[PDB]
RNA sequence: GCAGUCAAGCGUUCAUAGCGACAUUGCUUUUUGAUUCUUCGAUGUCGGCUCUUCCUAUCAUACCGAAGCAGAAUUCGGUAAGCGUUGGAUUGUUCACCCACUAAUAGGGAACGUGAGCUGGGUUUAGACCGUCGUGAGACAGGUUAGUUUUACCCUACUGAUGAAUGUUACCGCAAUAGUAAUUGAACUUAGUACGAGAGGAACAGUUCAUUCGGAUAAUUGGUUUUUGCGGCUGUCUGAUCAGGCAUUGCCGCGAAGCUACCAUCCGCUGGAUUAUGGCUGAACGCCUCUAAGUCAGAAUCCAUGCUAGAACGCGGUGAUUU
RNA sequence: CUCUUAAGGUAGCCAAAUGCCUCGUCAUCUAAUUAGUGACGCGCAUGAAUGGAUUAACGAGAUUCCCACUGUCCCUAUCUA
RNA sequence: GUGAACAGCCUCUAGUUGAUAGAAUAAUGUAGAUAAGGGAAGUCGGCAAAAUAGAUCCGUAACUUCGGGAUAAGGAUUGGC
């Protein structure tokens, strides 16, 4: 039921629909490839659009063949578009980069390699947990 | 409010101001423009680009009591 | 047939026509509804925007996420060196809308205002308000006729100002003359008030405050023919098209065999006038305070005015505003600063702003540097110079 | 294709909550047929793009009335078209069908809207292959592949732009009329509450954000570079140096200013009257009844406030008017 | 077994640029595939120089996917003549 | 001259300097360019555009009529002194 716990402000979106971002979490997928972007709304041939601590619809390009040709929700923990903040900052990371998880919002896996941004762990608890540097 | 710095040239960053860059390793790469920035981006080193706070601390440039009672 | 697939349609039609507006000043088409037993004050304020700086300052947002933390925000700063008044008019209400009938001009009419009724100042003999000033030479009861009327008829009395333009950095030397209301109370207070200020000055904290919500009202920056595109915001029209892809593909349906007013068409764009509203009021400034960027938090003594200037503008010598976000218009342009129409409750006006700190670096470029003092402790000394 | 009437039945019981047989009255002209009025000295044919407007037989969003409405959820209905109705996979396709997001992924019209707007993938000439048919030429409503998309300078229409005449010129104003705009979701809290045996599980007040839409604006961040602003490079030319020419802007790094991006920021108002509906008082009709008289409350409605034009044959106040 | 023929489709190939039914079924690739490919074959109407099958190499030939790349697109923006 | 080179680019000789012109620098265009994050979601279809590239070295599959395939693929280098 989305457990996304807070409200979030927005973030210039930088993953459209067709970008595969990578995988960052031990569940053994390689990369993610984003179908669809969790509450976004239409616009006549507007592409949907996810940027950090979105949760998505992805598939598995790269990995265990578990995990490959099946739809499975994500989060995005790593953005690569700049994006500002009310603090005034423009930060971008170096990747791409989400963690598969459940619609509750709960981690496939139980760590993150890489940094997450500080929104996104605010936004998801459990995503909290397993990640390494923050931001 | 806390002034950052550039860590490629060394100059003073307003707030709200230039770029902010995590690399992989979470090492962060604060830029007060896209000019120190784009530079970064090519692998160009500091103490060797003649402007930076970097290249003139290394070519030197100028930089120009009490009592025991106890 | 029908459309194959529902958008939004492109633009506004309440802003149509999309022509030139009539005038680079911008009409107060309203003014606040008057509360006659408050004391009499001017309802609007004149103006020239100057440029836009950084802001940073601690945010009261009780359960917002950034509650108690520093944000940035941009500002824009509005030079508005006091108004001077010259005159009053009285208007009656009629079944037929509200009507001037008269007004009354000081006796002594500054050679700014004066070269506002000119189209060439240097030529002219500047005769106006020659004979009107004779009007002065006795005790005035032609002059005090009027003014009583006023005070008999007129539900609703104005005031003339004009703005100080040699007290400004712009080339321009001829001043905007414009009718502000007058909201006090007691129609007569209200022109009595008219009288005693003839001549006499009037700056912009009679007016406004700090906190206080304000409206811009501007006229658009020009921008000259455009296309559609641009214009109404139209999707661009495949590469792979003839004749033109920057368009409106159908024009319109067969019936009704006339385009239609509500079809995207290729015109002018900006230069409109706009009236936008709800700005919140983040500095009162004074041109006779040294350190007018600074605050309890800075402290160092600096004006506003950014190094190397306000570009296309100039020093901001006088008085200002500063206002949250961005005003309609561009710089150099005469500007109308407007009391609120209503009481905003909303909590997001009526938060109390202390600003931390004013962005003093220079804007003709990425700018390193506050103060001339702090450049020189960075950089040192040069080849010039010691 | 859509809607009624009767009410045998269905619905544990109970015709009509929700339905409904036998029959019967209808509407509609996004079906197809029927016809042959118009056009064969020519009305450019399918679909899609783009864009505008209209319909309502409302999919969503407002307010309501009904339930086989405890709650949740759903379903029936009224006022309602103000407002939104998407992103992809195969397909030329309309259609069909899946995937996914969504408040919702309603149906239709405008010469089956829209080709001097596009495209040309299909259809529909002239080349060619196959399969069936034919002795044959050739045929095939059987499958394929290649196949030139013309013109606007006229009138009107629309978009913006000037303008004679009413003494002149100038400044400040009014506002008939015409336009109008906002949209929708989520989290926190209410509250693990009301309700329920439980499983489950709301709403108003409040707070924080977000969608679509719109008007601006350039502090900042990004884009753009003929500032050919500075620096670098190759080739060749000026004996060399210094400093430069030529290479359709020679190329490359940075690059102000300007323009400009939900790729950046800011902003988007408040009164009034109604609709459905729920009521008061209240006869007709000594009772009863929201209605007949009269009357209270009320929706994304409507009229305004605000917002944009400002009649070039609507107008008011005011300065100065030539030897 | 029977009726019938000049002989009754062999070797091969197949929903093939030959299959009406048809978007055949199964498999595969995809989130999803009237597409592709692999299979199956009472094949409307496959088939032996009316040439059948297969095929290295070739091809501005029709089609399918993948990597790279991109203003094709989200979504537009800016410059030069 | 550079260079593999009658390539492309610059030059000597000779021969031109002919092509209506002036002033601007709106929309739309024709001709040339660049774009943040994404990377064909655009579309009948990657149409179009981008990416690739010269030379020295290293590495080089299925299949094959043993000639090929083949610059397959894929890497490293490169100036001046
Ligand atoms: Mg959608
Ligand atoms: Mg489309
Ligand atoms: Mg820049
Ligand atoms: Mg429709
Ligand atoms: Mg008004
Ligand atoms: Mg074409
Ligand atoms: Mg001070
Ligand atoms: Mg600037
Ligand atoms: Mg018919
Ligand atoms: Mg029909
Ligand atoms: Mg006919
Ligand atoms: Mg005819
Ligand atoms: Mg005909
Ligand atoms: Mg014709
Ligand atoms: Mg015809
Ligand atoms: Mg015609
Ligand atoms: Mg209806
Ligand atoms: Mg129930
Ligand atoms: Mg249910
Ligand atoms: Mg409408
Ligand atoms: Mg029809
Ligand atoms: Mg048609
Ligand atoms: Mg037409
Ligand atoms: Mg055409
Ligand atoms: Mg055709
Ligand atoms: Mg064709
Ligand atoms: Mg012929
Ligand atoms: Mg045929
Ligand atoms: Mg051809
Ligand atoms: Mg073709
Ligand atoms: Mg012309
Ligand atoms: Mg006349
Ligand atoms: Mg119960
Ligand atoms: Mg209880
Ligand atoms: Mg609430
Ligand atoms: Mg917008
Ligand atoms: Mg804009
Ligand atoms: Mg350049
Ligand atoms: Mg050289
Ligand atoms: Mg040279
Ligand atoms: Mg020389
Ligand atoms: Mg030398
Ligand atoms: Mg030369
Ligand atoms: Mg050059
Ligand atoms: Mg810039
Ligand atoms: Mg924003
Ligand atoms: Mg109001
Ligand atoms: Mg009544
Ligand atoms: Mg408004
Ligand atoms: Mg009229
Ligand atoms: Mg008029
Ligand atoms: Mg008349
Ligand atoms: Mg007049
Ligand atoms: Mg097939
Ligand atoms: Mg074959
Ligand atoms: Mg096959
Ligand atoms: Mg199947
Ligand atoms: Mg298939
Ligand atoms: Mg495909
Ligand atoms: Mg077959
Ligand atoms: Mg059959
Ligand atoms: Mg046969
Ligand atoms: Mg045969
Ligand atoms: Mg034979
Ligand atoms: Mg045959
Ligand atoms: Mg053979
Ligand atoms: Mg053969
Ligand atoms: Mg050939
Ligand atoms: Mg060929
Ligand atoms: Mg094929
Ligand atoms: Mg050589
Ligand atoms: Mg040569
Ligand atoms: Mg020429
Ligand atoms: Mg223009
Ligand atoms: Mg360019
Ligand atoms: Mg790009
Ligand atoms: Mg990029
Ligand atoms: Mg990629
Ligand atoms: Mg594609
Ligand atoms: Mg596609
Ligand atoms: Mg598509
Ligand atoms: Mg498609
Ligand atoms: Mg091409
Ligand atoms: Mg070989
Ligand atoms: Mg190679
Ligand atoms: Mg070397």
């Amino acid at each position: 039921g989305n457990g996304a716990q807070g409200t979030k402000f927005r973030i210039s979106l930088g993953l459209p629909v067709g970008a595969i971002m990578n995988c960052a979490d031990n569940s053994g997928a390689r990369n993610l490839y984003i179908i669809a972007v969790k509450g976004s709304g239409s616009r006549l041939n507007r592409l949907p659009a996810a940027s950090l601590g979105d949760m998505v619809m992805a598939t598995v390009k790269k990995g265990k063949p578990e995990l490959r040709k099946k739809v499975m929700p994500a989060i995005v923990v790593r953005q690569a578009k700049s994006w500002r903040r009310r603090d005034g900052v423009f930060l971008y990371f170096e990747d791409n980069a989400g963690v598969i998880a459940n619609p509750k919002g709960e981690m496939k896996g139980s760590a993150i390699t890489g940094p997450v941004g500080k929104e996104c762990a605010d936004l998801w608890p459990r995503v909290a947990s397993n990640s390494g540097v923050v931001v | 409010m806390k002034v950052e710095i550039d860590s490629f040239s060394g100059a003073k960053i307003y707030p709200g101001r230039g770029t902010l860059f995590v690399r992989g390793d979470s090492k962060i790469f604060r830029f007060q423009n896209s000019k120190s920035a784009s530079l970064f981006k090519q692998r160009k080193n500091p103490r060797r680009i003649a402007w930076t706070v970097l290249f003139r601390k290394h070519h030197k440039k100028g930089i120009t009591r009490k009592t025991v009672k106890a | 047939s029908h459309r194959k697939y529902e958008a939004p349609r492109h633009g506004h039609l309440g802003f149509l026509p999309r022509k030139r507006a009539a005038s680079i000043r911008a009409r107060v088409k309203a003014f606040p509804k008057d509360d006659r037993s408050k004391p009499v004050a001017l309802t609007s304020f004149l103006g020239y925007k100057a440029g836009m700086t950084t802001i940073v300052r601690d945010l009261d947002r009780p359960g917002s996420k950034f509650h108690k933390r520093e944000v940035v925000e941009a500002v824009t700063v509005v030079d508005t060196p006091p108004v001077v008044v010259v005159g009053v008019v009285g208007y009656v209400e009629t079944p037929r809308g509200l009507r001037s009938l008269t007004t009354v001009w000081a006796e002594h009419l500054s050679d700014e205002v004066k070269r506002r009724f000119y189209k060439n100042w240097y030529k002219s003999k500047k005769k106006a308000f020659t004979k009107y000033s004779a009007k002065y030479a006795q005790d005035g009861a032609g002059i005090e006729r009027e003014l009583a009327r006023i005070k008999k008829y007129a539900s609703v009395v104005r005031v003339l100002v004009h703005t100080q333009i040699r007290k400004t950095p712009l080339a321009q030397k001829k001043a905007h003359l414009a009718e502000i209301q007058l909201n006090g109370g007691s129609i007569s207070e209200k022109v009595d008030w008219a009288r005693e200020h003839f001549e006499k000055t009037v700056a912009v904290d009679s007016v406004f405050e700090q906190n206080e919500m304000i409206d811009a009202i501007a006229v658009t920056k020009g921008h000259g023919f455009e296309g559609v595109t641009h214009r109404w915001g139209t999707k661009k029209l495949p590469r792979k098209t003839h004749r033109g892809l920057r368009k409106v593909a159908c024009i319109g349906a067969w019936h009704p065999a006339h385009v239609m007013w509500s079809v995207a068409r290729a015109g002018q764009r900006g230069y409109h006038s706009r009236t936008s509203i709800n700005h919140k009021i983040y500095r009162v400034g004074k041109g006779d305070d040294e350190a007018n960027g600074a605050t309890s938090f800075d402290r160092t003594k600096k004006t506003i005015t950014p190094m190397g200037g306000f570009v296309h503008y100039g020093e901001i010598k006088n008085d200002f505003i500063m206002v949250k976000g961005c005003i309609p218009g561009n710089r150099k342009r005469i500007v109308t600063l407007r009391k609120s129409l209503y009481t905003n409750t909303s909590r997001k006006a009526l938060e109390e702003v202390s600003l931390k700190w004013i962005d003093t670096a220079s804007k003709f470029g990425k700018g390193r540097f506050q103060t001339p003092a702090e450049k020189h402790a960075f950089m040192g000394t040069l080849k010039k110079d010691l």
